[PDB]
């Protein structure tokens, strides 16, 4: 009937120069041509963490330490500290 | 297959492909864990022997 091809025609010509084919906007004034993959580029990117997460700073963090190469003295502490500890047992 | 206008699947794979060797693993427990070790059997030993011959007296 008419409308078998009135709203084929409808949803073929809009959509057409809407998206997909990316190209000027006939139905309503406000483009989405240029706003989905240009300004909405940044919507994720303004919701999301921006320069920390999206780009996923590799971040060097410092490598475990240790004692610093810790002579004999922490040694004697600790032989120090577990004699005064087990003297009075 | 989920995105379809990714744009951005390249760059995370490259800065993934990149990351992975973050840096070299230390594994460097041989300074003060091996002096503090070594001292460790060296007392230990000797603390063994007293108190054997004190149990035996």
């Amino acid at each position: 009937q008419d409308l078998y091809l009135r709203e084929l025609k409808d949803t073929k010509l809009a959509p057409s120069t809407l998206q997909d084919a990316e190209g000027n906007v006939k139905p309503w004034n406000p483009p989405q041509k240029p706003n989905l993959p240009e300004l909405e580029l940044q919507g994720p990117e303004a919701l999301k963490a921006y320069t920390e997460q999206n780009v996923e700073t590799a971040h060097v963090a410092k490598e475990s330490e240790e004692g610093e190469s810790e002579p004999i003295e922490e040694d004697w502490l600790v032989l120090d500290d577990a004699e005064e500890t087990k003297e009075s047992h | 297959s989920v995105l379809k206008n990714t744009s951005v699947i390249d760059k995370i794979e490259s800065y993934v492909k990149q990351y992975k060797p973050v840096k070299i693993d230390a594994s460097k427990q041989l300074q003060v864990i091996e002096s503090f070790e070594k001292h460790a059997m060296t007392n230990a030993k000797e603390t063994e022997s007293l108190v054997s011959k004190e149990l035996k007296d």
